RNA sequence: UAGCUGGAGCCCAUUACGAGUUCUAUCAGGUAAAGCCAAUGAUUAGAGGCAUUGGGGACGCAACGUCCUCGACCUAUUCUCAAACUUUAAAUAGGUAGGAUGGCGCGGCUGCUUCGGUGAGCCGUGCCAUGGAAUCGGGUGCUCCAAGUGGGCCAUUUUUG
RNA sequence: UCAACGAGAACAGAAAUCUCGUGUGGAACAAAAGGGUAAAAGCUCGUUUGAUUCUGAUUUCCAGUACGAAUACGAACCGUG
RNA sequence: GGAUGCGAUCAUACCAGCACUAAGGCAUCGGAUCCCGUCAGAACUCCGAAGUUAAGCGUGCUUGGGCGAGAGUAGUACAAGGAUGGGUGACCUCUUGGGAAGUCCUCGUGUUGCAUUCCC
RNA sequence: AUCAGAGUGGCGCAGCGGAAGCGUGGUGGGCCCAUAACCCACAGGUCCCAGGAUCGAAACCUGGCUCUGAUACCA
């Protein structure tokens, strides 16, 4: 249906460094995600110590933090500029969302200010339908309807008709 | 010779030949252990009839 | 080494299967269960004919298994490789145990075999075969009830093949197509189910 | 999607719990009585909010269901002058204030209980005191998270003013210094009179008009500008206080239509193709 | 003690039945228990407060004392060559009430009006079941008669 | 030491109170069976599909492709099973009730309980209650003192090594 | 909300971190095995010491003794909400 | 014929795929000054009505899964009691009674309490 | 027949969960005319086979295998 309550937006972007170190290297890792969002990141503990990844169990091996809103897109569209405004046609994932990764000086900001180096990072974008409180709540939470599920297509069809 | 003996044989004939003894149905069953609350206001309650 | 089988005939202990509890248990001698062509259809052998227990037992996997070499040498030798199905219908799951200066201190013993419990009337071995050939396959189901320990007969089969149908019955489902062969074994369509799931020319009420 | 046996080794929770709506936990331990009572209820004050309405019930429970003794909506209130932004912490505050009017009328002891006849920011215990013990209610929030501020405890700051006796404590009133442990009664006495809407208003109005317009329609055509929200409560209190009282569906079709329509649907899958 | 812990041998005894398990119905709360009222004692495997030792399963008896959130039930053990009135306190979980009495009770009120009524009228009654005795002799209209043989063996 | 037994009795009694028993009513079980075309486990043999690549031949100038291959896997099946598996679930036995130690009315107490004569219980008083299934019968009903015994064996059924 | 599965995201692979979907418990609950638990009895977080005092009562073993353990009230003092 | 709130029974109520809904209500929804909360106004909390029934909620459909009932399995399996019954034995029979369960076939897919409120 | 003990580099053996070594042996240089010897470097292992718990196993528990050492007496 054309209805104008279901439109595609972005829920969130999810910006995650996997650099499975500490110290120093996961500080800087974390203050780098500091300048882009905005906002204080959090530090995800490692499981499972495996060894051949030289990772030790409940350490804080990664740094992410969520961003959502005006920044979310005004930092996506970066994150795009950097892949030209091109994926794989793959990176969608089946059920709503899709995601990608960069090298980080391409997006803006002066690299040194604070004396961290590059860090790679994986974007990652979930596209919404208006909606999703009724998944998301914490009375009367149930699925929502296929309806108004964004799918793959509806990624696709967002992607490539608008915003680019 | 194995010490150990143990049998239930014979011992309903022995129960059932004294009866399997019912105590006798009281009126006024009793009230000890009852609840303490219940029973200090029971026991007022008695003391101030007319 | 092993005892006689006259020894472990009565079922006189419940049974005693290799488990979480039952640890040591050598493998069993039988290791395969159909012989002949596996592979065939419904339709191609109709006859079928049972050896079957009369009485309460363990037939050993060794008596089991001397009765399906038994009736498949001469089986294979007669009717060739090209028309019998042999399945034994029973399964070696139950455990013997062996208790071997010492009394009966601690008399409970480590395995010794593994035998199965059979029933009254309960089917022991099948074949199936194309009428023509039945014969070869009675008088080798005969040939091999002398490898077991009590008695049995030989009843032929009301069945097709090792199908749950009547002659006539499936023969009658093959004529309006109300049947599906699966193989060895045979499916009903019904009154169940999904319109959609079915093919054309298969829906009933 | 999901296996035979998943469906066949399912149990299926309460129906109030696969709607989501009652907290079973919660329930029992309100509603278990001392089983040396023998009948007596506990009454529950069951605060709701929903978009656009505040439900109030005193309710207590019977094994054929829960049974309403004086129910209270904030969508009632446009009878006693407040017509507008009727979901804010006063609008909980007068339904509950209009709930323990109601209650207490009904059962015959609203003039011996009249509670604090004018709103108050400082926590409120009634008396007891002679010879007719206050009517006794138990708060059920439901499923919401109790924060500080929230308008549940609005509505009971409401009913504790309307004469109710309430389990309470006053570490969640809005005004709660969670900092210093106490309240603010001049705090509690602007929320509870609409100072914390009246403020922003102020805000919208004094550099952003535009935004102002677009987000309190309701406000500015009913004329209520900020500084008119302190009487409006005054004498929304003062008149609670006074007056506290086809086929559109299809049917199921039935066995004979039903099979009717199998028939055809039969009819045309078997013959085509 | 002695070889035996509370709940020993109580693998099926103690279990949920199949697809109950979780909640508790607040049915089983909100019955009101008075003394003298006849419970039926049977365990619930979750509440683990209160249980009754596994003898007390599956029996009757009744209720001596009611406390908060607990009952006095009293039944009857037999041990030995005697009758022990056993009193234990059960959760309300665990007990419900018995419907031993509730025909007899229907049958007290029903005997009391037709005694009345026979008071009333000429004062004759005999308020008793008697067993399923000796039916009366009556006509039976014959019929279509179906005949019935025995079998013949088909070893099929 | 408890049990089983004797002796001394005493208490009452055919009104009642009971019963190694049945009936009516109502609870509780997880054994026999049964089940795997239900979960856990064990397990025989094929049919049809399918992989985002479990691995190979051939084309793969090329892949975001396949024809065979052992086969994972999925699907509906299928032969056989379980004391320490179970959805279901017997028979036999088990518990409770079948009134005079009941019920109702009236007015009194409560230091309990309730928002409250609201309950819960009791107390005094007055009324009713054809004996409230079948059958049978005096009772350890109450108490005391105490003997011997505490090596068992046989049988039918269930049953462990 | 778990284990697991499905699709996904630089280095990143069978396995590191993140996101969404399904998820009757296929996880976890110190340990043996059984039972039980899903807006919890599990995971994280806040606050704490009811792991307190006085003596009785009951269940389990039982001779209906003790001990151990548990359960239900009572009279105090408190924790948390 | 509805809806909301609190619910009772907890699958005939669930599960999967779908089509549809008048007013009202629920909901979606806008915003983040305030109380409040988080990495994140996503959640929660507060404030509010511009729109949308797209989702949820509700109704209905499917030779649906599951579930509930019924016939049937079957007087079969089993099992209390009896036999100087049969049998070499395993087992079985008769006599006096009790009597199951899967597969298969047919039907069904909720009932309802209290307070309020919407219809045409 | 029971009960212990030990299975680790090519051989004999050290090892206390973060986790592998000792001598010697082997491989490549160096000294010598050449081989030792000596000097300097290099590479090691299915921690007996199969499971589990455990942040973390070769060690911890258990099942299976092979050797050795004991105890098998009164008649
Ligand atoms: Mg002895
Ligand atoms: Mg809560
Ligand atoms: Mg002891
Ligand atoms: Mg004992
Ligand atoms: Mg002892
Ligand atoms: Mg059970
Ligand atoms: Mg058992
Ligand atoms: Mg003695
Ligand atoms: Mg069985
Ligand atoms: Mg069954
Ligand atoms: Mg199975
Ligand atoms: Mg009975
Ligand atoms: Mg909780
Ligand atoms: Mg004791
Ligand atoms: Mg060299
Ligand atoms: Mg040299």
């Amino acid at each position: 249906q054309l209805n104008p309550m279901r439109e595609i937006k972005v829920q969130k972007l999810v910006l995650n460094i996997s650099v499975g170190e500490s110290g120093d290297r996961l500080t800087r890792a974390a203050k780098v995600l500091e300048q882009l969002s905005g906002q204080s990141p959090v530090f995800s503990k490692a499981r499972y110590t495996v060894r051949s990844f030289g990772i030790r169990r409940n350490e804080k091996i990664a740094c992410y933090v969520t961003i959502r809103g005006e920044k979310a897109m005004q930092l996506l569209e970066s994150g795009l500029k950097v892949k030209e405004y091109e994926l794989l046609r793959r990176n969608f994932s089946d059920t709503g969302c899709f995601g990608f990764g960069i090298q980080e000086h391409i997006d803006l900001g002066m690299k040194y200010d604070p004396s961290t180096g590059i860090y790679g990072m994986d974007f990652f974008v979930v596209l919404e339908r208006a909606g999703y409180r009724v998944s998301r709540r914490r009375r009367c939470k149930a699925r929502v309807g296929i309806h108004q599920r964004v799918t793959k297509e509806d990624a696709m069809k967002w992607f490539q008709v608008k915003y680019e | 010779a194995k010490s150990k003996n143990h049998t239930a044989h014979n011992q309903s004939y022995k129960a059932h030949r004294n009866g399997i003894k019912k105590p006798k149905r009281q009126r006024q069953a009793s009230t000890k252990g009852m609840d303490p609350k219940f029973l200090r206001n029971l026991r007022y309650s008695r003391k101030h009839n007319v | 080494g092993r005892r006689p089988a006259r020894c472990y005939r009565q079922i006189k202990n419940k049974p005693y299967p290799k488990s979480r509890y039952c640890r040591g248990v050598p493998d069993p001698k039988i290791r395969i269960y159909d012989v002949g062509m596996k592979k065939k259809g419904v339709d191609e052998f109709p006859s079928c004919v049972h050896l079957v227990s009369w009485e309460k037992e363990n037939v050993s996997s060794e008596a089991l298994e001397a009765a399906r070499i038994a009736c498949n040498k001469y089986m294979t030798k007669n009717a060739g490789k090209d028309a019998f199905h042999l399945r034994v219908r029973v399964h070696p799951y139950h455990v013997l145990r062996i208790n071997k200066q010492t009394g009966m201190r601690g008399a409970f013993g480590k395995p010794l075999g593994t035998c199965a419990r059979v029933d009254i009337g309960q089917v022991l071995l099948s074949v199936r075969c194309k009428e023509s050939n039945a014969v070869h396959a009675d008088e080798a189901l005969r040939r091999a009830k002398f490898k077991f320990p009590g008695r049995q007969k030989i009843i032929r089969s009301r069945k097709w093949g090792f199908t749950k149908f009547n002659r006539a019955d499936y023969i009658k489902y093959k004529s309006e197509g109300r049947i599906v062969p699966d193989g060895v074994n045979a499916k009903l369509l019904g009154v169940h189910g999904p319109i959609a799931k079915r093919a054309p020319g298969q829906a009933i009420l | 999607q999901k296996t035979r046996a998943y469906s066949k080794r399912f149990q299926v929770k309460f129906k109030r719990r696969r709607q989501g709506k009652t907290d079973y936990r919660a329930r029992l331990r309100l509603t278990n009585q001392d089983k040396n009572k023998y009948n007596t209820p506990k009454y529950r004050f069951v605060v709701r909010f929903t978009n656009k309405d505040v439900t109030a019930q005193i309710v207590y429970a019977t094994i054929a269901g829960d049974i309403v003794m004086a129910a209270a909506y904030s969508h009632e209130l446009p009878r006693y002058g407040l017509e507008v932004g009727l979901t804010n912490y006063a609008a909980a505050y007068c339904t509950g204030l209009l709930l323990a009017r109601r209650v207490l009328k009904c059962r015959d002891l609203d003039q011996e209980y009249e509670g604090n006849v004018e709103a108050t920011g400082e926590d409120f215990s009634v008396e007891p005191a002679d010879e007719r013990r206050p009517f006794r209610a138990l708060l059920d929030v439901g499923l919401i998270r109790t924060t500080t501020g929230n308008r549940v405890f609005g509505a009971l700051k409401g009913a504790l003013d309307g004469g109710l006796d309430i389990p309470h404590s006053d570490k969640r009133f809005a005004g709660f210094k969670k900092d210093e442990k106490q309240l603010d009664a001049e705090i509690h006495r602007k929320y509870i009179y609409g100072g914390h809407v009246a403020d922003y208003m102020k805000s919208l109005a004094d550099e952003e008009p535009e935004k102002y317009q677009s987000h309190f329609s309701e406000y500015i055509k009913k004329g209520i500008e900020a500084d008119n929200m302190e009487a409006l409560y005054k004498k929304v209190h003062a008149a609670i206080r006074a007056d506290p009282t086809k086929r559109y569906n299809p049917k199921k079709l039935t066995y004979e239509q039903r099979k009717a329509s199998l028939v055809e649907r039969l009819n045309a899958l078997n013959s085509s193709a | 003690p002695a070889g035996h812990g509370l709940r020993s041998r109580t693998r099926d005894l103690f279990a949920r039945p199949f697809r109950k398990k979780g909640y508790i119905p607040l049915t089983t709360y909100l019955r009101t228990y008075k003394v003298g009222e006849h419970v039926d004692v049977k365990v619930n495997g979750a509440v683990h407060k209160g249980m009754p030792h596994k003898f007390y399963h599956g029996r009757t008896g009744r209720v001596w004392n009611v406390t908060k959130r607990a009952i006095g039930v009293e039944i009857n053990k037999q041990v030995g060559n005697r009758i022990i009135k056993k009193r234990i306190h059960v959760r309300v979980e665990h007990v419900q009430p018995s419907r031993c009495n509730e025909e007899f009770l229907q049958r007290k009120l029903n005997n009391d009006k037709l005694k009345a009524e026979a008071k009333v009228r000429g004062e004759v009654i005999s308020t008793k079941r008697q067993p399923a005795g000796p039916k009366p002799g009556f006509m039976v209209e014959g019929t279509t008669i179906e005949t019935v043989t025995p079998i013949p063996y088909d070893v099929v």
